[PDB]
């Protein structure tokens, strides 16, 4: 089974710094590349940010854009979103998913931001 | 881990090994030997029990031998 | 980029009542559209993988149809479980676009 | 890039026939050991597909 937990979201002041942790456990973290999505509240889902397998490559969102920062780390089997410049339009769930939009895609279960 | 799994001196059994295009071939024959010295001589054709696909070469052999 | 909005409104049929939704890209994103079920408080749950291969795990009900900009999912009969909102996100692109949402209701 | 395909990129010879291999070890290009470690003119086998 693929497991898939999220942590590191709570209530921050605007313009805070604010660190999120993709928990990764029943499989090959290093393998699969890493998505990171949030969910605002009464609206649709909005993609933050995308990290490579490796972390080399990463894109970012438009509107999160030179803002919101992803890393990983390998050994440690977790993928951290930071979020800067935090504002009341981008306090939502963040749901951290792999592979997204495909067979291996797998949804955690996420955790509250508020702004 | 096993491709294949099958669930089922006075006695001479014959082998022909050989391993073409990733496909093995076994061809046994169970005859009846008289002299326990050495095998009596005596022509025997060995026909193939089943073909295996294992795909692997083939560079080296081992035999199983029970012990007391 | 590509943009994802579900042209339906919500829909309040009963249980066994089969529903049809509808998810719309801006422009051609071929084949690479996911679609999603999210219970309130939980997590999204990917229904359909691409087009017409149902993903593992999921109820034989759902489908996957639509080709090109087009895309849709068919439940045959309705059921508690299965009221929810649900997603269409384009995958074609590298920036990833989430569907506005249709709201299931008994 | 999916992860999920690798083709080998470099063999000593040439396959026979309906012939798999699936070793991960280093290929010797150059003329120096490779040592069963990454080197110049030493890349691995497998280059995974994109």
């Amino acid at each position: 089974e693929v497991q898939l937990v999220e942590s590191g979201g709570g209530l921050v002041q605007p313009g805070g710094s604010l660190r999120l942790s993709c928990t990764a456990s029943g499989f090959t973290f290093s393998n699969y590349g890493f998505h990171w999505v949030r969910q605002a509240p009464g609206k649709g889902l909005e993609w933050v940010t995308i990290i490579s397998y490796d972390g080399i490559t990463k894109h970012y969102a438009d509107s999160v854009k030179d803002r919101f920062t992803v890393s990983r780390d390998n050994s440690k089997t977790m993928v951290y979103l930071q979020m800067n410049n935090l504002k009341l339009d981008d306090t939502a769930v963040y749901y951290c998913a792999r592979d997204l939009g495909t067979y291996d895609d797998s949804w955690g279960q996420g955790v509250l931001v508020t702004v | 881990n096993c491709t294949f799994e099958y669930v089922s001196f006075k006695n001479l059994r014959e082998f022909v090994f050989k391993n073409i295009d990733g496909y093995f071939k076994i061809y046994s024959k169970h005859t009846p030997i008289n002299l326990v010295r050495d095998l009596p001589q005596g022509f025997s054709a060995l026909e193939p029990l089943v073909d295996l696909p294992i795909g692997i070469n083939i560079t080296r052999f081992q035999t199983l031998l029970a012990l007391h | 980029d590509i943009q994802m909005t579900q042209s339906p409104s919500a829909l309040s049929a009963s249980v066994g009542d089969r529903v049809t939704i509808s998810c719309r890209a801006s422009q051609n994103i071929d084949g690479f559209l996911a679609w999603y079920q999210q219970k309130p408080g939980k997590a999204p749950k990917l229904l359909i993988y691409a087009a017409s291969r149902l993903q593992s795990g999921i109820p034989s009900r759902f489908s996957g149809s639509g080709s090109g900009t087009d895309f849709t999912l068919t439940i045959s009969s309705l059921q508690p479980e299965d009221f929810a909102a649900y997603y269409c996100q384009q995958v074609y692109s590298a920036p990833l676009t989430f569907g506005g949402g249709t709201k299931v209701e008994f | 890039g999916n992860y999920n395909y690798l083709y080998r990129l470099f063999r000593k010879s040439n396959l026979k026939p309906f012939e798999r291999d699936i070793s991960t070890e280093i290929y010797q290009a150059g003329s120096t050991p490779c040592n069963g470690v990454e080197g110049f003119n030493c890349y691995f086998p497998l280059q995974s597909y994109g």
